[PDB]
RNA sequence: GAUUAACCCAAGUCAAUAGAAGCCGGCGUAAAGAGUGUUUUAGAUCACCCCCUCCCCAAUAAAGCUAAAACUCACCUGAGUUGUAAAAAACUCCAGUUGACACAAAAUAGACUACGAAAGUGGCUUUAACAUAUCUGAACACACAAUAGCUAAGACCCAAACUGGGAUUAGAUACCCCACUAUGCUUAGCCCUAAACCUCAACAGUUAAAUCAACAAAACUGCUCGCCAGAACACUACGAGCCACAGCUUAAAACUCAAAGGACCUGGCGGUGCUUCAUAUCCCUCUAGAGGAGCCUGUUCUGUAAUCGAUAAACCCCGAUCAACCUCACCACCUCUUGCUCAGCCUAUAUACCGCCAUCUUCAGCAAACCCUGAUGAAGGCUACAAAGUAAGCGCAAGUACCCACGUAAAGACGUUAGGUCAAGGUGUAGCCCAUGAGGUGGCAAGAAAUGGGCUACAUUUUCUACCCCAGAAAACUACGAUAGCCCUUAUGAAACUUAAGGGUCGAAGGUGGAUUUAGC
């Protein structure tokens, strides 16, 4: 199987990490 | 376009009659015209010019004219004549079932002029369509067959599959040895280099002397590489000092010419020495016409062979 | 890829004539000229006006004969004479044939100024030599 | 291949065919192409190898069935007999099985041929007289 | 090529034919009875039986010529191998009666000499590895000896250097420097030496 | 949208809204077996009968121990060592031999497949020690849970986030090199997360029937618990719990979309593998060139009132085997209106086309009609000691042309690039008709500049003359070198500073040309 649907996760949590440390 | 047996009766009568009447038309006997009587008629009554010969008008027998048919292969009541019919290729594996059946027999008991039929010549014997591994698997069967000690009745049958070949022999021809007003010995031959045509006395007895045009060779071919081509052939045999020649040449330049006159002293010179010598000159590259000639120029480039350049991208 | 007078492959189904089959390379080689004459031999002049002419024939004659051309005219220049060589169908009666043979030769004779045949070889239906 | 030999002749004898040699694909299936449209198929197929060259079952005991002709086979403990219509358990490699095989079939068929003109033959002369 | 397969070069040696048939080896006397079924080339209108032909210097000659120009290529061979008898024979005169037995008199033996002296026995070839092209060092064969020996002494004759001198003044002069181990030649040779040793730790790259 | 006709229903028609219409299906890859094990109340029939893998191999905890390799120290030798596609930085109390010497890690055995609930466990020894004489069962509990991480105190060989330096790069917050820290270790407490996946639940049973969407690790039955119900929002928000305070677990909704998704087939593509090769051909090699100078010619730009088309390979001395007028289609001005034509249009559209072509092709494939395989899916169809293909026709091939049977021409299918051409001619569609048509006069067609192709050169293998290869002269500021410039004459034409030829004058750049690049067997 293709990783598209782990790809979306991992932008989601890369981008909710990064959004919790600047706030 | 399938052809029955009362299509070709009937293209048979046709031609027969036909065939007298092309006699009466030409006032020749019409019971000995032959089939070359008949090409030479039609050509002239019906003169083509094309370049294919099989695009020509043409009177031939109707078995040369129309191709092999196979015959029906069963009867009216549907079953086949030959047992190996629904093989596909009764003919091709009858007929390796014979050799391979020739082959067990012998067990039980115990070149240069001649080549085997190709594919093409197999497919007609049989009268069917064969694939190549089928040709090879045949011959290998027939090879196998030659090893063993094979009698008169096996020698025969492998003789059908084998088709003369007429090897054309590479020995050089020898000019007539000619006599002048004199009665001196000469020979005379002809050789051509590009454009250049010598034809070139050579005498029996002499003394080294060549004249070519009337002029003495080295005044005729000052260049020192244009005489060392005339000596080629004499030098070779350990002949210089012991003949005369008179030739003449025409066309092509210098070099050309040096090159045809070689030729043509060659050829001539092969009637006055041994036909061992005659094979030197054969295989020293003296008696060979060389077919070496300027190539075209070709529509599109700059020569026979170059291009104009490929433009910077 | 080259296109001149090459009639192309398609599914079996077209049947071509003797003359349609072969592209231009072939000219004689399998196949000859349909017309005839000295114009264009060394030092022959008037090859202009042979030509003209040929076109013109070619043209009329399938306006004249509409529907009854099987092939291509074949044209034949001897000294002053022209015959025109036609192979025709079988449909038109042969009333029509004889009337337009008679129309066509003096017509023709009286504009090119010179003795005009047509001869007429005529055939059951178009001759096929292979269906592409 | 060790009984093409024997079989085609025992064919030949007989009176009947024999097809030994690589089995083109659609012989039976697409005969008409083939042969012709007015091509007449075999009645019965008699198979005394099963198995094709590489250990699996002849093309043809499937074609044959196909086309609907019955098939008479030797099977050995390796060979699927479920479409052969007349399997006949028994050894296919051995020569004395084999020739037997050969020697019986042979022996069947050249028996009813000779009883099918004795039996026409009597039926005639009784209906003249 | 417009001889077909079939035809094998011609031969052009006296000695090979006049050779008994007693001397012969079964494989010889196989090659010979073949020959008698095979198709020849016409001999090219270079190379002929005469002794005094000599391959490498025809070879040398084709290098020099230019456009076709056999005539002028031959004219200027002819030169120089006078121009070198001649400069040798002044030497000769001019020398002792010792010293004389060592002057070589023979412009075909300084011709080969000086060429064989030049060629170059290890060879450098570019090899691309790691985004980096690397000359490195690897044999030559004897047929590219051979060309490069004649390519370098032709080549340094052409040479703008040479200011209104003629061929065959400077080609002999070449020749008589490389028959000595001396000139501009056999420098090319030695640096295409040092630069083969310089680059020896290099030799690995080659895969051949 | 209008209009004509038609269709459905009909005193209705049907736009919006709402309702009617849904749980016995699934959980390897589509959503789903919750990281692991163990209850109660219960459920099951797999518990009595009735039976065959107890012990040992790398479970776990504790204590003790060490063979190989490091580090460090010491003596003696060496001047370098390290780093690699190749370098730099770095070390030089450095390196090599020998000896002494671990709170680190655990070759071979292991081609074994064992232990443990899982996580995990493969150096040695010893002690303790691996639940349940039905099964299932806790997300309301309990006890565990790799790596990373946190708190505190220690150890420290080596490795190593981060950081610094070196190098690479347009940049390089990377990949490559060096140094070094947290950290990996121990002790004592936390944290409770993994693609914790063998993505395949426990127990019992079966291999026969329908074997079976595909793939993967064949298809199922009984029973039970857990879990799932379009995508995305969302490992998110809020609430709650927690030694967690940038955390974990549980976990939505609004707005949005007509899909998302799983597995395959075909094709393309891969800085895609292996093998074998290319033959003027990919590299190396061979010869002469282009790229530098002048000139000729095309094109692009700029300019002009002043055409058009081609324009990566496959444009660029191309349509043109050819523009002073004409040609001519352009510009300016003037003139004609049933017009040389039973008109005309070089007006738009080559992305409507015929016609004739480029291109792969310096290819060998295309394919009707059948047959068979795949459960009768997109699709696929060969093995010669042959295993499902048979194949008309087309191309190649063969023949033919040229001097051979060689070579060179010619030929070269189906398709590819909506490739080129409406300006060869013809033509579909649309448009112009006192003008987008027809005619006349005159005129443009240049060069700041750039670029493609070619020509002639830079000379001594040359320059001039004789000759057509046995010569004489020339040979650097009067040499080589313009086919350019200027002047004159001539030729063609009605027309020539303009086109061509010749002569005179003039004697310039150029001194053999970088990266790159063309052709030839
Ligand atoms: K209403
Ligand atoms: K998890
Ligand atoms: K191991
Ligand atoms: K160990
Ligand atoms: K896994
Ligand atoms: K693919
Ligand atoms: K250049
Ligand atoms: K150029
Ligand atoms: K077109
Ligand atoms: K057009
Ligand atoms: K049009
Ligand atoms: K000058
Ligand atoms: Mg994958
Ligand atoms: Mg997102
Ligand atoms: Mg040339
Ligand atoms: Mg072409
Ligand atoms: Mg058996
Ligand atoms: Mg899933
Ligand atoms: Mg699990
Ligand atoms: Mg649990
Ligand atoms: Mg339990
Ligand atoms: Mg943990
Ligand atoms: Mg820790
Ligand atoms: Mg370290
Ligand atoms: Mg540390
Ligand atoms: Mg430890
Ligand atoms: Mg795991
Ligand atoms: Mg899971
Ligand atoms: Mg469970
Ligand atoms: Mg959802
Ligand atoms: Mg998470
Ligand atoms: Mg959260
Ligand atoms: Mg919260
Ligand atoms: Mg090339
Ligand atoms: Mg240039
Ligand atoms: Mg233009
Ligand atoms: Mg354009
Ligand atoms: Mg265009
Ligand atoms: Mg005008
Ligand atoms: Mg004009
Ligand atoms: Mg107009
Ligand atoms: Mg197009
Ligand atoms: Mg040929
Ligand atoms: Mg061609
Ligand atoms: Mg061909
Ligand atoms: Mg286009
Ligand atoms: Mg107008
Ligand atoms: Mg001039
Ligand atoms: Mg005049």
């Amino acid at each position: 199987k293709n990783v598209l649907k782990i790809r979306r996760r991992k932008m989601n949590h890369h981008k909710y990490r990064k959004l919790v440390k600047k706030t | 376009e399938t052809y029955t047996e009362d299509f070709i009766k009937k293209q048979i009568e046709e031609f027969n009659i036909g065939k007298r009447h092309l006699a009466n038309m030409m006032g020749e006997d019409p019971e000995t015209f032959t089939q070359e009587d008949i090409d030479r008629a039609i050509a002239y009554l019906f003169p083509s010019g094309l370049f294919e010969k099989r695009a020509r008008p043409v009177m031939k027998h109707p078995e040369q004219i129309f191709p092999r048919q196979r015959a029906i292969q069963w009867g009216e009541d549907g079953r086949p004549f030959h047992y190996l019919f629904y093989t596909g290729k009764q003919s091709y594996y009858s007929l390796m079932h014979d050799v391979y059946g020739m082959l067990l027999n012998l067990e039980k008991h115990q070149v240069i002029g001649s080549r085997w039929l190709i594919k093409e010549e197999l497919e007609e014997m049989l009268v069917e369509k064969l694939s190549d591994l089928d040709y090879m698997q045949f011959i290998r069967l027939l090879e196998k067959l030659l090893t063993s000690q094979c009698g008169a009745a096996e020698e025969e049958f492998v003789q059908r599959f084998r088709r003369s070949v007429t090897l054309e022999s590479k020995k050089q021809l020898i000019e007539p040895v000619q006599y002048d007003e004199q009665g001196m010995a000469f020979s005379k031959s002809e050789g051509k280099r590009k454009t250049a045509k010598a034809e070139a006395i050579v005498y029996k007895h002499g003394s080294g002397r060549i004249k070519v045009n009337g002029i003495d060779y080295q005044l005729y071919f000052p260049i020192t590489q244009d005489r060392e081509q005339l000596m080629f052939p004499f030098h070779f045999v350990d002949r210089l000092g012991k003949h005369d020649v008179t030739c003449t040449v025409s066309g092509g330049g210098r070099s050309a010419q040096a090159g045809a006159i070689r030729l043509a002293m060659a050829k001539a010179l092969c009637s006055f020495v041994t036909e061992d010598e005659v094979e030197w000159m054969r295989q020293a590259g003296l008696l060979t016409t060389d077919p070496r000639v300027r190539e075209r120029k070709k529509p599109g480039q700059e020569g026979a062979r170059r291009k104009f350049t490929w433009k910077k991208r | 890829k080259n296109r001149a007078a090459r009639v192309r492959v398609s599914k079996g189904d077209k049947p071509v004539t003797y003359e349609e089959a072969h592209a231009p390379h072939y000219i004689a080689h399998r196949k000859g000229w349909l017309s005839l004459h000295t114009g264009n031999l060394d030092g022959e002049d008037h090859a202009a006006e042979r030509t003209v002419e040929d076109v013109f024939l070619r043209k009329f004659m399938w306006g004249t004969f509409p529907g009854c051309l099987a092939d291509q005219l074949v044209l034949k220049r001897r000294g002053n004479q022209l015959e025109i060589c036609a192979v025709v169908l079988r449909q038109l009666s042969p009333h029509k044939y004889y009337f337009l043979v008679g129309y066509s030769e003096t017509l023709l004779s009286y504009f090119y100024k010179c003795p005009v045949r047509l001869h007429l070889q005529t055939v059951p239906s178009k001759v096929v030599y292979k269906y592409l | 291949r060790q009984f093409s030999y024997l079989i085609e002749n025992m064919a030949r004898d007989c009176g009947e065919y024999a097809h030994t040699r690589y089995f083109r694909g659609g012989m039976l299936t697409n005969a008409r192409l083939l042969f012709g449209p007015t091509v007449r198929l075999p009645d019965l197929i008699i198979f005394l190898h099963t198995l094709n060259n590489i250990f699996e079952p002849h093309v043809a005991v499937r074609d044959a069935a196909k086309m609907n002709i019955p098939t008479v086979g030797i099977v050995d403990t390796n060979c699927n007999p479920c479409l052969i219509t007349y399997p006949v358990p028994g050894n296919d490699d051995s020569p004395l099985a084999v020739h037997l095989y050969c020697r019986l079939f042979q022996t069947a068929i050249t028996r009813a041929k000779e009883k099918r003109q004795q039996v026409e033959a009597l039926y005639r002369l009784q209906g003249q007289k | 090529s417009r001889y077909s397969p079939e035809f094998k070069d011609p031969l052009i040696d006296k000695e090979y034919y006049r050779k008994p048939v007693e001397e012969l080896t079964e494989e010889e006397k196989y090659v010979r009875e073949l020959k008698k079924t095979q198709l020849i080339k016409a001999a090219p209108a270079g190379k002929t039986s005469s002794v005094f032909e000599d391959p490498v210097i025809s070879k040398f000659t084709n290098m020099m010529m230019i456009g076709g120009n056999k005539v002028l290529a031959r004219s200027l061979m002819i030169q120089t191998l006078e121009a070198v008898k001649r400069k040798q024979f002044e030497k000769y005169h001019a020398a002792s009666a010792e010293e004389q037995a060592t002057i070589e008199r023979n412009p075909y033996t300084i011709f080969h000499q000086a060429l064989k002296n030049c060629e170059p026995m290890i060879g450098l070839v570019p090899i691309l590895k790691g985004g980096r092209f690397y000359q490195v060092p690897v044999p030559l064969p004897d047929r590219r000896r051979r060309f490069l020996a004649m390519k370098w002494m032709i080549t340094e004759c052409r040479d703008k250097k040479h200011q209104r001198t003629l061929m065959p003044e400077k080609l002999s002069h070449k020749l008589l420097e490389a028959f000595h181990n001396q000139g501009p030649v056999i420098k090319r040779k030695h640096d295409l030496h040092k630069m083969a040793e310089a680059n020896r730790a290099l030799a690995h790259y080659r895969w051949w």
